[PDB]
């Protein structure tokens, strides 16, 4: 507990006066240099380095630097979060999780709705997106989903969103992820997911390219959110029905083999039981046929031929589409297919 | 169908990989899939047995059941009924075992998230990643980095006692990696430097906590480096004067306390012989005690140097430290005693002469006087100045009670001898501290554990639960009453807490029953036996009618046996036994069995050590005469013993249950002794009573009934369990109204259709229960003229329950219209008919206070059963 009073001053002065040589090595040892003194603990580099803050590297000494703050540097936390909310655009994908980090452990327990709402405001500088931007802010809201209050938090302020919607690529993958992970975050997620396509602003191009040219963020989502809600969202108000076959027409493109497995099988279910999905269900596997053809058959050897075991429940015209699916797949491999139909 | 089955649930693991399934594919399957689940988990035949059979026989083909029904099932299966939470429990922890990387780090974030929010779950979690981290330590790191290390940044929200097994979590994770891991702790609490130093009211405790964690897991160069500079800032705390010196020896001395066998003496003698060698010379370098210097506050200069007299010297003898006293007793007591007697224990190892190394505290106890702490005749607060200065006595007293308890016969009578004058000074201390206007909080309710009160005087109670200490002094006379008294209170207020504190709650609560329930059953089974006999004596019943000289005796030697029983409830009565590993259940009934009756059923096989034990049980509850305030758990403890009501015995117990609400050791010698403990000792007795009685349940509610009529003639005979001139405030009758809506509900299969006379002679048994119905309405009214303040209220709920099983029932009114025989369904069907409405308007006129609003309100609702009454009418 050494009372070295003048030397973070000193230092501080001799740091800011010489070349940018020892700039990083002067910087980073300021947070046990200023650590002499418990009320120069948080108060002294409270303003010495707040506006000193210009480039990146002195991001880690005010985090542990306002080891007190009396809950108001925190909002000064929020307030320097917002200084760097400019700098996001001109970091330039060097330290942006480390950046995004800062920003999202000030808001911790208290109300954080505008919180996010700065953070996707400033993720218009920065993520259309960026090619390593997607995994470079979930790098920070993956990371945050344990809190489980910035989780309901992004819920509710994912709504008021009408200007980054339709780019809102990365904030489209923070609905599967709240989804997958928080239980009884799942109905309400389904809701503002739903209420988003519908009114316009979510189309099927958003789920394209969310689906194609970033896939591996939203891979580990799959086996809940995308297929739990692709049934679920094959319901009602045909503008929703045509994003939900988008889903799992996607989902079949660029996903593993265990999930092109299970979305046939959740097709063939469907069209095993159902009223008016039948047809959604039917023209589906009919545009994965057309397709995505030689890589529909190894996922078909049991799975497109169970529903002539039930052709007896209902096909007027789908019966017509249905052997059109079994013939184009019999046709399309000479090795197997037309043996089997 | 997978419902339905009961012989091939233990053997259909097929059972629960389709249950999966189903759970996993069938979306609205889902919901109905964790009832079967659950409903399968509880009432046996899923054990966690069956679960490591899935996982670890058959984990390639669940590996596809995941994310949907295994972590959200395991997740899901966190709420209540212990059966399932250790199912629950074994899933997320067989899921990290056998799966993929993926896997892993999603049940750790399930875990992470799981602690970052949760009330009851903390618990669970906390136990569980600890088994993870014992278990799986190489393969928990690696999904640890920024997973387990986040919690930290939570710590704030719920951690009493879960603090100290997250820092063992993040310690024993720091400690298994020599490549990366020990820098990432040591940082963690560096950060806690600043912390450490000031960085809110808290941080500084959980800066030394989880310094003092990370500095043992160094006990099992660089590392001594990086240590002893952030130990420098410990040390820096410690000099600065609190407290927190004394919750950095109480770290210390929990550290030497939980790992024994490890931790060799040259590094903890490194770590402290600083720490352990400033209590013998705080102030105690004097040669004649027997002056008082000034001993600043001298209310004891005039009598100094109180009774132990088993020492050669007297230097200052605990006296001088405590002059001035103001101390958090790290200064020559309690906290530092803590670690004296440890590092003692553990350097000069063995510990077997190393007890008598310390043969008094620095080999000194005290002298031959009364008193000999001085903090007092100056401080003017009639509190503050001994009721602070005993807690540090009573403190000392019991340090050195759970600190001495070795075989030394010389030794182990002056502990003997310490815990009796621990209970005298315990005495005169309560004593004070009630002539004191409030308390002494801060050496009472605030210090001795940060850093009967029973908070904070937290080692003076034996370490307010150190089973070690019952271990010796209840297996001591295998002698005190009033010691048998505080340490039985010591044992249930322990038993509590840990086999449904931070001293106790290091140990597993298995453990605890291992080193309570099995290696203490016959020292407290001997004194249950000797108490037994001073009650076929006047020894608890002298002081009510004949041995009136010991008065104040007869209360504590029934405090001690309610206590015993209780203890025999709470190391049964509980989850800490019985499951599934019930190998222990054979080792601590066995002991029971063979206790007083024939140990030659020693290898008696399983369901007749129980069947056995409680013959001796039942044959000891015909003496249980401590006014019954025990008997509520002497019945709480024998139905605990046994499975289920299933037992020919059974029908024993029950008709001794009736013999003591009959009796309640005899009709309760106390006036006033009914109040409030029996308030809800006999309405969960008469629930034992009338939850079985020769299997009649409605000749005996209509035997209360009828016994309701003699209690308002001359208010009390055949029956004492409701016989208070004021009926026990009726709660037999809340009790009996709840056992009748219980029965007409339970009466459904009685009603098999219409088919002949087997369907109509539910008839009978549904007007028998319209009769009853009508015995207790119309005492109902009798008894509400006497006084119906809650009576009302509990009337008006059971009116709405039975008028509710008569409309459920009223489908063998209408269907056994014909079967009611209608050259005589006149009178079948309008004894209830005419009953329900006699009732309904006898139902009124008591819950009306509202303005004049519901003096037909209840006849608003009887118009509901008066419609369904002439629909029957009409029916029949």
């Amino acid at each position: 507990l050494d009372g070295l009073l003048d030397s973070q001053d000193l230092v501080k002065k001799l740091m800011q006066m010489l070349s940018v040589s020892p700039v990083p090595i002067q910087h980073d040892i300021i947070t046990s240099l200023p650590e002499i003194l418990e009320d120069s603990q948080q108060n002294e580099v409270a303003r010495e380095l707040s506006c000193l803050l210009k480039q990146g590297r002195r991001l880690t000494v005010p985090i542990l630097d306002a080891l007190s703050r009396l809950d108001l540097d925190a909002e000064l936390l929020a307030k320097v979060r917002q200084s760097a909310m400019t700098i996001v655009p001109s970091v330039k994908l060097e330290d942006l999780p480390v950046v995004i980090k800062f920003i999202l452990h000030n808001v911790k327990a208290a109300d954080a709705v505008e919180v996010i709402s700065d953070l996707r405001k400033s993720l218009d500088l920065s993520s259309t997106s960026q090619n390593c931007v997607k995994l470079l802010f979930d790098v920070i809201k993956l990371a945050v989903r344990f809190q489980k209050d910035v989780s309901e938090a992004w819920i509710k302020a994912i709504e008021n969103s009408t200007s980054v919607s339709d780019h809102k690529v990365l904030d489209l993958i923070v609905l599967l992820l709240i989804h997958s992970t928080n239980s009884k975050n799942r109905k309400q997620t389904e809701k503002v997911l739903r209420s988003k396509i519908r009114l316009g602003c979510m189309p099927e191009q958003l789920m394209q390219n969310a689906f194609q040219n970033h896939s591996m963020v939203i891979k580990d989502f799959f086996p809940s959110i995308l297929s739990l809600a692709q049934t679920f969202l094959h319901s009602a108000h045909p503008a929703v029905v045509s994003f939900g076959s988008c889903m799992y027409k996607q989902a079949f493109a660029v996903f593993d083999s265990y999930c092109q497995q299970e979305v046939v099988c959740a097709l063939v279910t469907h069209v095993c039981s159902g009223n008016e999905t039948e047809l959604d269900i039917s023209l589906d596997v009919l545009t994965d046929l057309v397709i995505l053809h030689p890589s529909l058959l190894l996922r078909y050897a049991t799975f497109v031929k169970t529903i002539l075991d039930s052709m007896q429940k209902l096909n007027p015209c789908q019966i017509r589409k249905l052997f059109y699916i079994l013939s184009t797949l019999a046709f399309s491999q000479r090795q197997e297919g037309s043996y089997i139909q | 169908a997978i419902e339905n089955s009961t012989s091939v649930s233990d053997h259909k693991v097929l059972d629960l990989i389709v249950l999966l399934l189903i759970h996993s594919t069938n979306s609205k399957n889902r919901k109905q899939t964790e009832k079967v689940l659950r409903s399968k988990i509880r009432l046996g035949c899923m054990p966690e047995q069956l679960m490591q059979n899935a996982f670890q026989n058959h984990s390639m083909v669940i590996k596809d059941f995941f994310p949907s029904i295994l972590s959200l099932a395991q997740t899901f299966l966190h709420s209540a009924h212990p059966a399932v939470v250790s199912f629950g429990s074994c899933m997320y922890k067989q899921a990290f075992a056998v799966f993929d990387s993926y896997c892993q780090q999603e049940v750790v974030c399930a875990l992470v998230t799981h602690v970052c929010s949760g009330n009851e779950t903390e618990l669970d979690i906390s136990l569980d990643v600890l088994t993870d981290l014992v278990i799986l330590h190489p393969s928990l790191l690696l999904r640890y980095a920024t997973f387990v290390k986040t919690i930290l940044d939570s710590m704030q929200k719920l951690n009493p006692c879960q603090i100290r097994k997250l820092f063992y979590i993040l310690s024993t994770l720091a400690f298994s990696q020599r490549q990366e891991g020990s820098y990432i702790q040591d940082d963690m609490h560096m950060v806690i430097r600043k912390w450490l130093s000031s960085s809110v009211p808290n941080h500084k405790q959980m800066g030394i906590i989880g310094a003092v964690t990370m500095m043992g897991s160094v006990a099992l160069i660089e590392c001594d480096g990086q240590l002893s500079t952030l130990l420098d800032l410990v040390g820096f705390c410690c000099e600065q004067t609190p407290e927190v010196l004394a919750l950095y020896y109480d770290e210390l001395a929990n550290l030497i306390e939980k790992q024994k066998g490890n931790l060799d003496l040259q590094l903890l003698d490194k770590f402290g012989k600083s720490l352990v060698e400033d209590f013998p010379n705080d102030f105690v370098v004097d040669l004649s005690p027997t002056v008082d210097g000034s001993f600043l506050f001298p209310v004891k200069s005039l009598y100094n140097l109180d009774e132990d007299e088993t020492q050669g010297a007297i230097a200052i003898n605990l006296l001088p430290l405590v002059s001035q006293k103001r101390v958090v007793s790290p200064i020559c007591l309690s906290p530092c005693f803590r670690l004296l007697r440890l590092y003692t224990g553990e350097q000069n190892n063995g510990s077997l002469e190393e007890i008598d190394a310390l043969l008094g505290c620095p080999l000194y106890l005290t002298d031959l006087e009364v008193e000999g702490k001085l903090d007092s005749l100056s401080k003017q607060e009639r509190e503050f100045l001994c009721s602070l200065l005993f807690y540090a006595l009573n403190w000392f007293r019991e340090v050195v009670n759970a600190f001495c308890q070795q075989q030394d016969a010389e030794m182990k009578g002056k502990v003997l001898t310490r815990l009796q004058n621990i209970t005298e000074l315990q005495n005169v201390l309560g004593k004070c501290l009630a002539a004191t206007p409030g308390y002494v909080p801060p050496p009472a309710t605030f210090d001795s554990e940060a850093p009967a009160q029973l908070q904070s005087y937290r080692p003076y109670f034996r370490e307010l639960d150190l089973e070690v200490f019952s271990v010796l002094h209840c297996g001591l006379l295998t002698l005190g009453p009033a010691e048998l008294c505080f340490l039985l209170d010591d044992m249930c207020w322990k038993l509590e807490h840990v086999l449904t504190f931070s001293h106790l709650c290091q140990r597993s609560p298995k453990e605890v029953a291992v080193c309570v329930v099995k290696l203490l059953k016959p020292l407290c089974n001997h004194m249950e036996n000797m108490h037994n006999y001073f009650q076929t004596v006047i020894p608890n019943q002298g002081v009510v009618d004949e041995s009136g000289l010991n008065i104040q005796e007869y209360q504590l030697m029934s405090s001690c046996y309610h206590q015993l029983l209780l203890a025999f409830r709470l190391l049964f009565a509980w989850s800490g036994f019985s499951q599934h590993e019930n190998s222990n259940l054979l080792r601590s009934a066995l002991q029971v069995l063979a206790d007083r009756l024939k140990p030659g059923e020693t290898e008696f096989l399983p369901l007749e050590e129980l069947i056995s034990e409680s013959f001796q049980y039942l044959l000891n509850f015909q003496a249980s005469i401590p006014s019954f305030q025990c008997a509520f758990i002497l019945t709480q403890v024998l139905m605990a013993i046994s499975e289920k009501p299933m037992t020919g015995w059974k029908r024993e117990k029950m008709a001794s249950l009736a013999k003591q609400f009959l009796c309640q050791s005899w009709m309760k010698p106390g006036g006033d002794r009914e109040k409030g403990s029996h308030f809800n000792s006999a309405l969960h007795t008469l629930l034992c009573v009338y939850l079985e009685h020769t299997d009649n349940i409605l000749k005996a509610i209509e035997e209360i009934s009828s016994v309701g009529v003699p209690e308002l003639i001359n208010s009390a005979k055949d029956g004492c369990s409701s016989t208070y001139p004021t009926l026990s405030r009726q709660t037999f009758p809340v009790f009996f109204r709840v056992m009748m809506a219980q029965l007409e509900s339970s009466v459904k299969s009685i009603p098999a259709g219409k088919p002949s006379d087997s369907g109509e002679v539910q008839l009978e048994k549904l007007l028998k229960w319209n009769i009853a119905v009508r015995n207790f309405h119309i005492l109902i009214n009798l008894v509400k003229v006497f006084d119906s303040r809650p009576v009302l209220s509990i009337c008006l709920k059971y009116g709405r329950l039975f008028v509710e099983a008569f409309l459920k029932l009223a489908m063998p009114l209408l269907d056994h219209s014909f079967k009611k025989h209608r050259d005589d369904v006149q009178s079948l069907l309008k004894t209830l008919q005419l009953s329900t409405r006699q009732l309904h308007h006898m139902c009124g006129h008591s819950k009306i206070h509202q303005d004049l609003g519901l003096t037909n309100h209840v006849p608003l609702l009887k118009k509901s059963l008066e419609q369904f009454v002439y629909r029957v009418k009409a029916m029949l």
